[PDB]
């Protein structure tokens, strides 16, 4: 497998939807982790704070992820501009650039 | 104890009634009346107490008998064990977003 | 400074500083092969051999 | 490693892992020499407030 | 004041009307003992300064841990060893011990020849699943 | 230094362990940049007199 | 029973109507702790021990 | 809003309560803002009889 | 309490995250031009000018 940049690519998407499917498993502070427990149990009064943590810890936990997209969106098209480059330069044309 | 006492050296009884919510099999339920089940359809639920908004269908998954809810990410309830006839109904939400 | 210790991630409140990989004698090394490789071939020095 | 990355499977490479690894087992109370008890009679007895 | 860490002997002086101490004014870095007016300061006991470099799972599943900027004499008195499991104890010293810029590498074997670097630790070393199999830094 | 450690690890830990990634992520590509810039010509060359 | 040897019944396979309670006794407390007492009603409990 | 009750029901007088006045008699919306008195009566409601 | 503390110092850490997000593009704004600079005037001769 010399392809480890390509497969890489899915790795890295894969561990960031896992980190992100478990950071929603967290209950965040409050009493249940399920919004459905939260209603059942609760009058709205004094479950509105439950349910503003964690919908707030879920948010959160989605920036986190959005975050980690642009640092992964900023690394591949750093890759793309060199492959369009390279496309631009070396397919389309001869390169006297050495390496 | 004597009846010419004051109130704070009066006798009071307490009965402290410890529950468990939502977690196991239910022998003990509400004065809520029960009513027909609605299949594939948008509708407000209640499963022993478990209240929501969603659709329901027929699931092929298997419950052990001391289990009740099932989650497969744990922030929202997957399938139910229905109460008056033991089949096991997943939930979806209600809310096709994909759109 | 290559020699900070484990006392300066308590001071910080956990955060530290993770050394380069490339250690500054061997961006230098890297730096005196490209001199010496120009000033020795020009063009040919990346063409290999 | 596995804890960190809440996987059973890990890839090659190098993981910054969170402590899992110590627990306390023991214990232990530091308080001043004192002790006189504190002169709660005197506060909530008193003949007359 | 309740805590779980480790306690050193300090330098600082504290002032008479001064019990507590605070340099970062999140966590209490120093105390002063009430029994014995020796001033304490808390170190946490959490070493989280160590990063496991793996193989694949799939490959194999034996290790090396980095011990991130300290010396390689006090790897045992900095993960305290001794209130560890015997498991951890095997990664705490050893044969296979590497002193390197960026910390101490334990369960890695040093080799005097140079390859490419594709577990890239730091300070210029790398590590590798190289030969029975084995680690190799 | 708190008393409870694992609780809060276990209610706060994955959001620690996305921004140390994030963080190991951004300290990987200044690594990448610096052998971008200077490993471009993987041959050493010694100095000559 | 007495504070120090306290009862502790088990109740179940019935129905929880705290309704019927209205008209003979009347409680000076009544504090509900992780549940509103208003949501007692369509609730569901799985063991219930008093 | 002017009524009197007994004094074991004063607690009910609250938004989220349940019992024999906040279900059949008088009942405080959720969102309520404002202020609850009560104030204990025996010389002038109660009489001989 | 400790919800609101530990949730205000993950804050922290993410604006201090986004920080190095800006910070790093313009080092990799920097090191791309070092790099080109590096493969078409160090190891090359460059017809372009200033
Ligand atoms: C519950 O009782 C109703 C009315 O007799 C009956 O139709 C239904 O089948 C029962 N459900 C059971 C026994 O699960
Ligand atoms: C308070 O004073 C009374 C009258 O002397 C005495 O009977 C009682 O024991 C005292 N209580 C305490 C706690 O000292
Ligand atoms: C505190 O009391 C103990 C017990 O007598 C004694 O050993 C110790 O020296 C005392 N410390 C001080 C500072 O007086
Ligand atoms: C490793 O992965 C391969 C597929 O890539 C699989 O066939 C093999 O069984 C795996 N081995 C282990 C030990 O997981
Ligand atoms: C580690 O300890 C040894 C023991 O003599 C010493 O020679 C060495 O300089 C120490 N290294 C550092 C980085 O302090
Ligand atoms: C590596 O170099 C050290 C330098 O002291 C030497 O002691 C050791 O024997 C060498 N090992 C090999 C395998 O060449």
């Amino acid at each position: 497998s010399a392809l480890g940049k390509l497969q890489d690519v899915v790795n890295q998407n894969a561990q960031a939807l896992n980190t992100l499917v478990k950071q929603l498993s967290s209950n965040f502070g409050a009493i249940s982790s399920v919004l459905n427990d939260i209603l059942s149990r609760l009058d709205p009064p004094e479950a509105e704070v439950q349910i503003d943590r964690l919908i707030t810890g879920r948010l959160q936990s989605l920036q986190t992820y959005v975050t980690q997209q642009l640092i992964r969106a900023a690394e591949i098209r750093a890759s793309a501009n060199l492959a369009a480059t390279k496309m631009s330069e070396c397919v389309l044309g001869q390169s006297k650039r050495v390496d | 104890f004597q009846p010419t006492n004051g109130v704070g050296y009066q006798p009071y009884r307490v009965v402290v009634l410890s529950f468990e919510l939502l977690h196991a099999p239910a022998t003990v339920c509400g004065p809520k009346k029960s009513t027909n089940l609605v299949k594939n359809k948008c509708v407000n639920f209640n499963f022993n107490g478990l209240t929501g908004t969603g659709v329901l269908t027929e699931s092929n998954k298997k419950f052990l008998p001391f289990q009740q809810f099932g989650r497969d990410i744990a922030d929202t309830t997957d399938a139910v064990r229905d109460p008056q006839t033991l089949e096991i109904l997943d939930i979806t939400p209600c809310s096709f977003g994909g759109v | 400074i290559a020699a900070r210790d484990l006392i300066c991630a308590q001071k910080f409140n956990g955060l530290t500083v993770l050394p380069p990989l490339l250690t500054d004698e061997m961006i230098a090394q890297y730096t005196s092969a490209l001199l010496a490789g120009t000033i020795t071939s020009g063009w040919t020095f990346g063409a290999g051999a | 490693t596995k804890c960190t990355l809440k996987s059973f499977t890990v890839e090659k490479g190098i993981y910054q892992t969170s402590n899992f690894r110590v627990q306390p087992t023991e214990s232990i109370v530091r308080f001043p020499n004192i002790t006189n008890l504190c002169p709660f009679g005197e506060v909530f007895n008193a003949t007359r407030f | 004041l309740t805590g779980t860490g480790v306690l050193t002997e300090s330098n600082k002086k504290f002032l008479p009307f001064q019990q507590f101490g605070r340099d970062i004014a999140d966590t209490t870095d120093a105390v002063r003992d009430p029994q014995t007016l020796e001033i304490l300061d808390i170190t946490p006991c959490s070493f989280g300064g160590v990063s496991v470099i793996t193989p694949g799972t799939n490959t194999s599943n034996q290790v090396a841990v980095l011990y991130q900027d300290v010396n390689c004499t006090e790897v045992p008195v900095a993960i305290h060893a001794d209130q560890l499991t015997p498991t951890w104890r095997v990664y705490s010293t050893g044969s296979n011990v590497f002193q390197t810029r960026a910390g101490c590498l334990i369960g890695a074997e040093h080799v005097n020849n140079s390859y490419e670097c594709d577990i890239p630790i730091g300070a210029g070393i790398c590590a590798s699943y190289q030969t029975s199999q084995s680690i190799i830094a | 230094d708190s008393t409870e450690c694992s609780n809060l690890l276990l209610q706060y830990g994955s959001f620690c362990t996305q921004l140390n990634r994030a963080l190991t992520g951004i300290a990987v590509e200044q690594d990448k940049n610096t052998q971008e810039v200077f490993a471009q010509v993987k041959q050493i060359y010694k100095t000559p007199p | 029973a007495s504070v120090y040897a306290w009862n502790r019944k088990r109740i179940s396979n019935c129905v929880a109507d705290y309704s019927v309670l209205y008209n003979s006794a009347s409680f000076s407390t009544f504090k509900c702790y992780g549940v509103s007492p208003t949501k007692l009603n369509d609730l569901c409990f799985t063991n219930v021990y008093a | 809003d002017s009524f009197v009750i007994r004094g074991d029901e004063v607690r009910q007088i609250a938004p989220g309560q349940t019992g024999k006045i906040a279900d059949y008699n008088y009942k405080l919306p959720d969102d309520f803002t404002g202020c609850v008195i009560a104030w204990n009566s025996n010389n002038l409601d109660s009489k001989v009889g």
